[PDB]
């Protein structure tokens, strides 16, 4: 019947929308890889920043190294 | 190969190294007239040669 043939033709009318739904599915699996790569980036540029900023991103945990040199002058 | 600045914070403090460097006469130049002159030493100078 022509009615049946019409519904079969229309079954694939929303190709473009289904490709967009594919985009979402794949990008949701891939986007978490930004965290490992992000930690390493900050890890690399941390020593090139000022001392004042290095103590802020760590909540006062980080401090200058104490190796026993360059102490105050009497 | 040694310079006075090498001693600061590793062997002696800064103010003491300045006093040692200033006790020497170091040659510098040329001046505006193209001549040489002498002046006291500074942290950037090398150990004087005899
Ligand atoms: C069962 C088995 C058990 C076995 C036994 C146990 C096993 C374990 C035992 C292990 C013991 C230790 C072993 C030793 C390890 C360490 C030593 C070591 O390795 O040192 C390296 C050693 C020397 O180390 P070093 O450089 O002296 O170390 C200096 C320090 O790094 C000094 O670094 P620094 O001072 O420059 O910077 C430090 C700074 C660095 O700081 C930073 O960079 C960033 C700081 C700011 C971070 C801001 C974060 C903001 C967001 C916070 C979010 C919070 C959420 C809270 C949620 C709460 C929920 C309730 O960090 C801090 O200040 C501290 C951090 C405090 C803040 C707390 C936050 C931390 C970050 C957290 C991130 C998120 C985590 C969770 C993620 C997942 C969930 C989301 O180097 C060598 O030996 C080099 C040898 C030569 C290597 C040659 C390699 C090959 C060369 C050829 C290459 C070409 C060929 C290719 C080859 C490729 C081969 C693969």
């Amino acid at each position: 019947s022509r009615a049946v043939y019409a519904k079969l033709w229309a079954s694939t009318a929303q190709y473009t929308q289904r490709r967009h739904y594919a985009w979402y599915q794949i990008w949701s699996r891939v986007i978490p890889w930004s965290v490992p790569w992000g930690i390493f980036a900050m890890w690399m540029v941390f020593p090139a920043m000022p001392v004042e900023y290095r103590q802020a991103l760590t909540f006062g945990i980080w401090q200058k190294p104490n190796i026993g040199t360059h102490g105050p002058d009497p | 190969q040694l310079h006075f600045r090498h001693l600061v914070g590793e062997v002696l403090p800064e103010k003491r190294v300045k006093q040692i460097a200033a006790e020497y006469d170091v040659t510098d130049g040329p001046n505006d007239q193209g001549e040489m002159y002498t002046r006291p030493g500074i942290l950037g100078d090398a150990f004087p040669s005899p």
